């Protein structure tokens, strides 16, 4: 039902636990992964990334980086 | 006047050459044409091909007469913005030290755009002058020059002269014949090799060819069809009809927009092929 | 003769146009290019030179 | 005299609709990438629609003289002539 | 006469056929990589759509020509007067 | 007359057989980036199926001209009258 | 009757062909982007599909008006009865 | 009625041929992109293979009825009936 | 009934003819797709191998079918039958 | 038996010809894509060559039967012996 | 006289149509590449555009000797005189 | 006889002409790849090489076929004989 | 024989129609995927230019052979002859 | 009369496309071609400013 999703920066965590559908800005167009998607590795655009928990929503800014 | 009436005449060149009796008469039929050898004349092309040639060098005369190797007055001003957009364009293309190819490119780019320039002007207007000063209303007589495929396979023909003989003058009968059957298949045993000498033929000389069709071809097709389509339009009016008169007008005023692309793209096209052919012609591209 | 006949004198004139052009009418205007851009290029040096 | 004549309107139909098919095709490959290039530098914009209609030019070229035969072979007739 | 009005039908459905045919196909390719861009850059849209109409009126331009010729061959006729 | 009504049969086929044919292929290419579009940004569908019906009226322009010309043939032949 | 109902049988081909072929390539052009989107966000799928549905119908659109016509020419005829 | 009965043959063979034509390629198009996606998730191929074949469904819709349709030709033809 | 033999070679021709184009471009592209997958997860070879076959049931089936009638056309031909 | 050995050649170069032309292509798309495979890693060459020649023989197994029919018809001709 | 100087027409309608419809697919093919490349590297523009306009001499090479010698049909037919 | 000679020189104009068709675009797609292949790594060109010459045999296996066939129909045809 | 000069017209524009189509689709192929090639990687054109020339001659190998055969029936028809 | 006519509609073309031409579509080739000329005045005051 989940993935385990992992926010984090070169100083501290941002976020970390059981997520069921992750959406994120690349750098070629935006990403909507779920559990069992193959390897992915993409370059991040500076703006949100939407977490969804089984079915509330939370909002933050980053000035770019990866998703792996 | 009909349609085809108004067509017909309009498509036919003025001929002066040698009949089967002598070196003088005018011809009047197309069938006429087979006993005919090499030896004749487009009397009404000469006269307009060689006009905007005088032009062009007349605008450089002018020109450098009142150069001023600072400030730019009105009229020289749009001259320069001419001038440097070619030099821009040439340089955007060549990168070389070839004393001839930078007065060709210039030669060539501003005469096609000069005879191109003209194609603006009523097809109907420029024949009656030469009708009533020859005292006939038969006259056959064409004024657009870059509309016979002549004008193009005179200027891709002799550069293909110049490219084949330099090619020819530095690598010797010998090795151009070594080009024409050793690549670009090869091989390092002579029994597979001579099993390749005539796809090798067959190949460079079938492509070494075509530049010079193509390029005559191309450039012919697309005046051609530039004139033709304006001809055509032309027509709507010509007809005399009512109704296909009254619909002219709106496909007009949106059609007359379209030249500067055929003015800018035909004479650009010769220019990029002729600097790069000649480049190729003293070194092995193999 | 319908078509063929034009073939033998462009030929002739292309080749003389561009090489009498070539001698005697292009190389007097391009000089001007090598001096236009060197009037400002000692415009330039000499605003490093004052300084200096 | 009616087969030339009849066979005339088959060689116009042919001759422009094979240039409409390739003419349509043909730009809405090259205009796919323009909207492409477009999308990917929003600062190359002017100098990608100049240099898209560079292109446009060899494209529509050996159509225009299908178009230019087609229609003169409605208005006049060369074939006819031939009896 | 028959043949001449019998192939003239024929050739009517050519020029339309052939163009609608490259007019679909050619607005599929076009059209398909608008709404890329679009999904790839929203706030581009508006200037998207406008330069995918200056491309849709170069891939209509030969389509239209045929289009007029095919209806003034359906209702009038150039080649039923040659005989 | 055989001749001008059967060959007006055919005629009406292949409008609306060159018609299927290309907005089948049309809207497919079309479609596929919508859908494309939709997975990738499902917050846009919207706007994405509003630009999607913009290019569905251009697609299938001239299409229903053909479509049009082929009833106007089979319940109203003009033909028919020419010979 | 011999050559208006031979030639029926050739338009009747026409129409439900060529409608075939286009709607097969079609639907596998926008079928293979919908697997594309499930395969890149599971989760949109139940969205998509109805997305997918409204495609299929501007698909399908031309093809079923063709493949009316052809079982209209076959067990009716409006060519027949004209002479 | 030899003529009917020879160009009821050529029908046929156009009606099914198309068919298995735009068949072909429908598939080529559509089980690519499976292949692709079920590559991209290991663990939704149960569901993507059950996706697959409801654009199966639509994609030979109407090939079907054209594989119907020539069948009942071959059989029991009704233009030897002159209707 | 000589007009009827040998214009079926037409039709069988067409039958084998449309089925083994479509077969042929219909197998390179999913073959290409399994490919792809193969060359950059090889671990996945042998489930994508199974459903390969799976889409080739589908893709050749209307051409099995288009193959069987024209060598039913070809050695007990129904047309002659008709006179 | 004019015509109808006359039609035997027409339906010959339609099984040759068209089949020529359906491999020609596929193996151009399969065959690319084993060159990509080659091209992103030389280790699994072996591998890739024998999936490529499974492929193949999918590929080629329609134009293979309709050549075998074509050789059938210009030598032991059996459409001359249904007259 | 008549089947050769009509046959001709269309021969004229082909030789040129199928250069037309040939070019401007491959002009749009090659163009496109032009306009992406320019995009993702726009520093190698003057080189990309010269290297375009060489490949463009091989492009049309073939097509230009088929619209040569269709002109030459249409205006000094060497078939007529051949009984 | 005149019928079985000139539809033999269209059986031969559709075995060369299929043939050259198909090979044509073939390579364009298989040489495609193989300079987007021998850009990715330089060093295995030679090996990319005869690689290509291997599936070039395949491609144009059965175009070679359809030559063959076709230079000796225009030499010794085989059907003016079964008269 | 007026019907055999007259559809040997035809074979010789199919001859050189399909190779002109082919060869133009073919090169746009090609040509498209040496320029993002160069676009890519400046440093590798020189060795890029000499392997597009490796396959340039096998796209025209066999379309060659189509324009060579074709000349060879416009100026030396050798079905005539054949009675 | 109808021949007539076939000049007015020429006529009434031209001049309208002319109007248009001339009144929208040439005026910001006037404004190009004299705003080079202002900034070539603008870079040869500050060469000679510098000269001094």
């Amino acid at each position: 039902i989940t993935v385990h999703c992992d926010i984090v920066s070169a100083e501290a965590e941002i976020f970390s636990g059981l997520v069921e559908m992750v959406i994120a800005h690349g750098a070629l167009g935006d990403l909507g992964i779920a559990p069992g998607h193959a390897p992915l590795i993409t370059d991040l655009k500076p703006g949100p990334i939407r977490l969804v928990k089984q079915g509330e929503q939370e909002v933050y800014y980053i000035s770019g980086g990866f998703l792996e | 006047e009909t349609a085809s009436g108004y067509i017909q005449h309009h498509l036919q060149n003025l001929t002066f050459g040698r009949l089967p009796n002598g070196d003088w008469g005018f011809a009047h039929t197309a069938e006429q044409a087979k006993e005919m050898g090499f030896w004749a004349f487009h009397v009404d092309t000469l006269g307009w091909s060689v006009l905007l040639g005088v032009v062009f060098l007349f605008i450089f005369r002018l020109a450098a007469k009142k150069a001023t190797s600072g400030q730019p007055g009105g009229l020289q001003n749009f001259v320069e913005v001419m001038v440097e957009f070619v030099d821009t364009s040439v340089k955007d293309t060549f990168h070389g030290r070839n004393p001839l190819i930078a007065p060709l490119a210039l030669t060539v780019f501003v005469w096609i755009f000069l005879l191109n320039l003209i194609d603006l002007v009523p097809v109907d207007y420029l024949p009656m002058l030469a009708a009533k000063i020859t005292g006939d209303e038969h006259l056959f007589f064409r004024a657009v020059a870059t509309t016979d495929p002549n004008a193009t396979l005179g200027l891709s023909i002799s550069v293909f002269a110049l490219i084949v003989f330099y090619s020819i003058k530095v690598k010797g009968i010998g090795g151009f014949l070594g080009e024409l059957t050793l690549h670009p298949f090869s091989s390092k045993n002579i029994v597979v090799q001579i099993l390749l000498i005539p796809v090798n033929f067959l190949l460079e000389f079938v492509t070494l060819i075509a530049k010079p069709v193509s390029l005559a071809l191309r450039l012919f097709g697309n005046m051609y069809a530039g004139e033709l389509i304006f001809i055509l339009i032309a027509v709507m009016f010509g007809s005399g009809m009512f109704l296909l008169s009254a619909l002219g007008v709106a496909l007009n005023w949106a059609w007359a927009v379209f030249h500067i692309l055929i003015i800018t793209l035909q004479a650009f096209i010769f220019m990029m092929l002729t600097i790069v052919y000649l480049s190729m012609a003293h070194e092995d591209n193999h | 003769m319908n078509i063929n006949a034009t073939l033998i004198g462009q030929s002739v004139a292309f080749f003389i146009f561009v090489l009498f052009c070539m001698k005697f009418v292009w190389p007097p205007v391009i000089a001007a290019l090598q001096e236009r851009q060197k009037k400002i290029a000692d415009g330039l040096d000499a605003a490093n030179r004052a300084a200096r | 005299m009616e087969t030339v004549v009849g066979l005339t309107a088959i060689a116009v139909a042919l001759l422009i609709g094979l240039g409409a098919l390739g003419t349509a095709i043909g730009f809405g490959l090259l205009g796919g990438k323009f909207l492409e290039g477009a999308a990917r530098q929003p600062e190359m914009v002017p100098m990608l629609q100049v240099k898209m209609f560079i292109v446009a030019g060899l494209l529509d070229a050996v159509t225009m003289i299908g178009v230019g035969i087609a229609l003169f072979f409605t208005f006049a007739n060369p074939f006819v002539g031939q009896i």
